[PDB]
C-alpha cells in the first residue's frame, strides 16, 4: 500500500541545521510532486516546501532562504535541508504526496520531531505517587527534549490509565500519570509504572509501594 | 496564411515534459514557416504564464524545430488556464509581437487538468470568439485515470463549434503524438 | 494570497445530530480540501474535490460549497468523529489551511474523581517537593482547581494539565502541580486541592497532614 515515512527529527540548536528524509513506497514515487508539511506543537499546519516530479520547488516565505526541498528517485526518497533553524521551526514535519498540480496532501506519514532549542538534553526523575478502587501514578518531572515513554506493569496494565500532556517550563518538561484498579489489586498485587527516555538512554521501573 | 500561437501547460502536474516537446515536434515540423507562410509563437503557462517566443521571432520552419525543443518546464503550483488563453489572445496575438494584419488567428490549448481559475474561463472563451480565433483543445487523461466527464466537458467549451473537429483526448502525456497527424490535417 | 477561517472554532454536540462545519475564504476558490486529525496523530485526507470521500472516511461525512463558502458535513455525529477538522486550498500561494473546527462529543455529566498525593520522600531528598491532585473522569470538560496550604489559598508554583476528550467514554481529566521547596513544604502542614465543577454545589476536597 502507499507509504510514506519521515526521519531526521531530533534536538538542535538554534542557528544549527537538520536534514530530515522521506522514503516513499508503493507508488511511482518520480511521477509525483512532493511536499513537507509543519505543525508547531499545539498550533494548526503549515505547508512548507514542494517539489514536482519536474524538479520545480516553491517555499513558504518564512522558510526560502534557509530550506532545501529536493529529491533522489533513485532511492524514492524526499529530502528537507534546514539551515539557521530558529526555535518557531520546531514542529512535528510531515512528509507527503500531492495530487494534481500538488497542492492536495494525498498522503500523510506519521511524522518526525525537530526541536529547536539551547536547553541541555536531561533525564526525567521518576518519582512514585501512593496515598472501592485506589488511584496511584507517577511523575516524570525535569527532562528534555520530547518525547517519555510510559506504561504500567509493561502494558499489561491499560485500563483506568490517565497519562497527561508534558507541560514545558523553564526548559524542562513534566507529566503525570495515573492508573486506578481496585482496591482489592493494591497492594497486593503489583503496580510499576514503566519510564523510558530514549534521548537521555533512560530506562526505570518505578513499582508504587504503600 | 494563418498566425498560430500554442498555449502550453507546464504546471506541476504535467509528466513527463519529454513527450510534451516530441509533440511540439512532431506537430511543428510538418509546417511551412514564414513571414508569407504560417507563423506560430508558444504560450507557457502555470501559476503565471510566460512567452516562450513570439509569432515572429523565427521565420524559418527550422529555427521554429531547434526553439521548441529548447523549451523548458516553468512549473506552477496551479493550472491558470483562463488566465493562459486570455494571456495569448490579448498578448500573443497582437501586431506588436509578430500577429499580422488580416491573417486568420489560430489557438492550441493543451492541458492535463481543471483550471483553478475556472470562474472566468466563459468570458476568456468568448473574447476568443469576439477576435474570431479558431481554438482547438487537446485535454490529456492521464491523472484522472476518477471521472474524467466535468474535465471533458470544461476542455470542450474551450474548443471552436464543431466540438468534434476541434477537441481531442489523449490517455496520457505519450499519447499526445498520436494527434499530430489529426490535429495539422484539421487546421489545414 | 487566501486566508481560510473556520467556524465555529469549535463545538459540542450529541451522536445522532447533524454537523454542519464552515469554511470561507477571503478569495474565492474552485476546490476545498478537509482532513481530520485526532490527539497525537498525523493528519489524515478526509474530502478532497470539494465532496468526494477519502478511502476508508465513513458515509455519513458528506463536503460542499462554492464560490468562498464550503462545508462538510456530518449526517450522525458519532462518538470516533471527535477531533479537530481542517479545510484546505489549493488554488492560492502559499497553500494553507484553515484554523481548523475541533469537534467534541456530549455525553452524561459526570463528577470528578479527585485523588491527592503527597511529595515523595525520593523527591524530598533532592530539594523539591512536588503535591500533586488527579482529576478524573468528569464532564463537562469546564473545571476550577485552588490550592489551599494551611486554609490560606496559595497558587505562585502551581502547572496544570488536561487531557483531549477520552476515546473510550468521552470523559475529561486533568492533573493540577503545585511545585515548593523542600523547606516551604516543611514550613506548612496541611495541603488540600479543591476541585469546583457543576457537578456539585461544593468543591470536592481532598488533603493530607503530617
Ligand atoms: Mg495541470
Amino acid at each position: 500500500e502507499v507509504q510514506l515515512v519521515e526521519s531526521g527529527g531530533g534536538l538542535v540548536q538554534p542557528g544549527g541545521s537538520l536534514r530530515l528524509s522521506c522514503a516513499a513506497s508503493g507508488f511511482t514515487f518520480s511521477r509525483y510532486t512532493m511536499s513537507w508539511v509543519r505543525q508547531a506543537p499545539g498550533k494548526g499546519l503549515e505547508w512548507v516546501a514542494v517539489i514536482s516530479g519536474g524538479g520545480h520547488t516553491y517555499y513558504l516565505d518564512s522558510v526560502e532562504g534557509r530550506f532545501t526541498i529536493s529529491r533522489d528517485n533513485s532511492k524514492n526518497t524526499l529530502y528537507l535541508q534546514m539551515n539557521s533553524l530558529r526555535a518557531e521551526d520546531t514542529a512535528v514535519y510531515y512528509c507527503t504526496r500531492g495530487f494534481g498540480d500538488g497542492g492536495y496532501f494525498d498522503v500523510w506519514g506519521q511524522g518526525t520531531l525537530v526541536t529547536v532549542s539551547s536547553a541541555k538534553t536531561t533525564p526525567p526523575s521518576v518519582y512514585p505517587l501512593a496515598p472501592s478502587m485506589v488511584t496511584l501514578g507517577c511523575l516524570v518531572k525535569g527532562y528534555f527534549p520530547e518525547p517519555v515513554t510510559v506504561t504500567w506493569n509493561s502494558g499489561s496494565l491499560s485500563s483506568g490509565v490517565h497519562t497527561f500532556p508534558a507541560v514545558l517550563q523553564s526548559d524542562l518538561y513534566t507529566l503525570s500519570s495515573s492508573v486506578t484498579v481496585p482496591s482489592s489489586t493494591w497492594p497486593s498485587e503489583t503496580v510499576t509504572c514503566n519510564v523510558a527516555h530514549p534521548a537521555s538512554s533512560t530506562k526505570v521501573d518505578k513499582k508504587i509501594v504503600p | 496564411q494563418l498566425d498560430i500561437v500554442i498555449v502550453l501547460d507546464g504546471s506541476n502536474s504535467i509528466y513527463p515534459w519529454e513527450s510534451v516537446i516530441a509533440f511540439l515536434n512532431d506537430l511543428l515540423k510538418r509546417m511551412d514557416i514564414g513571414p508569407k507562410q504560417t507563423q506560430v509563437g508558444i504560450v507557457q503557462y502555470g501559476e503565471n504564464v510566460t512567452h516562450e517566443f513570439n509569432l515572429n521571432k523565427y521565420s524559418s520552419t527550422e529555427e521554429v524545430l531547434v526553439a521548441a525543443n529548447k523549451i523548458v518546464q516553468r512549473g506552477g503550483r496551479q493550472t491558470m488556464t483562463a488566465l493562459g488563453i486570455d494571456t495569448a489572445r490579448k498578448e500573443a496575438f497582437t501586431e506588436a509581437r509578430g500577429a499580422r494584419r488580416g491573417v486568420k488567428k489560430v489557438m492550441v490549448i493543451v492541458t492535463d487538468g481543471e483550471s483553478h481559475d475556472n470562474y472566468r474561463l466563459k468570458q476568456v472563451i468568448q473574447d476568443c470568439e469576439d477576435e474570431n480565433i479558431q481554438r482547438f483543445s487537446i485535454a490529456i487523461l492521464g491523472h484522472y485515470n476518477l471521472s474524467t466527464e466535468k474535465f471533458v466537458e470544461e476542455i470542450k467549451s474551450i474548443a471552436s463549434e464543431p466540438t468534434e473537429k476541434h477537441f481531442f483526448n489523449v490517455s496520457d502525456e505519450l499519447a499526445l503524438v498520436t494527434i499530430v497527424k489529426a490535429l495539422g490535417e484539421r487546421i489545414f | 494570497q487566501i486566508q481560510l477561517t473556520q467556524s465555529p472554532s469549535s463545538l459540542s454536540a450529541s451522536v445522532g445530530d447533524r454537523v454542519t462545519i464552515t469554511c470561507s475564504a477571503s478569495s474565492q476558490v474552485n476546490h476545498m480540501f478537509w482532513y481530520q486529525q485526532k490527539p497525537g496523530k498525523a493528519p489524515k485526507p478526509w474530502i478532497y474535490l470539494t465532496s468526494y470521500l477519502a478511502s476508508g472516511v465513513p458515509s455519513r461525512f458528506s463536503g460542499s460549497g462554492s464560490g468562498t463558502d464550503y462545508t462538510l458535513t456530518i449526517s450522525s455525529l458519532q462518538p470516533e468523529d471527535f477531533a479537530t477538522y481542517y479545510c484546505q486550498q489549493w488554488s492560492g500561494n502559499p497553500w494553507t489551511f484553515g484554523q481548523g473546527t475541533k469537534v467534541e462529543i456530549k455525553r452524561a455529566d459526570a463528577a470528578p474523581t479527585v485523588s491527592i498525593f503527597p511529595p515523595s520522600s525520593e523527591q524530598l531528598t533532592s530539594g523539591g517537593a512536588s503535591v500533586v491532585c488527579f482529576l478524573n473522569n468528569f464532564y463537562p470538560k469546564d473545571i476550577n482547581v485552588k490550592w489551599k496550604i494551611d486554609g490560606s489559598e496559595r497558587q505562585n508554583g502551581v502547572l496544570n494539565s488536561w487531557t483531549d476528550q477520552d476515546s473510550k467514554d468521552s470523559t475529561y481529566s486533568m492533573s493540577s502541580t503545585l511545585t515548593l521547596t523542600k523547606d516551604e513544604y516543611e514550613r506548612h502542614n496541611s495541603y488540600t486541592c479543591e476541585a469546583t465543577h457543576k457537578t456539585s454545589t461544593s468543591p470536592i476536597v481532598k488533603s493530607f497532614n503530617r
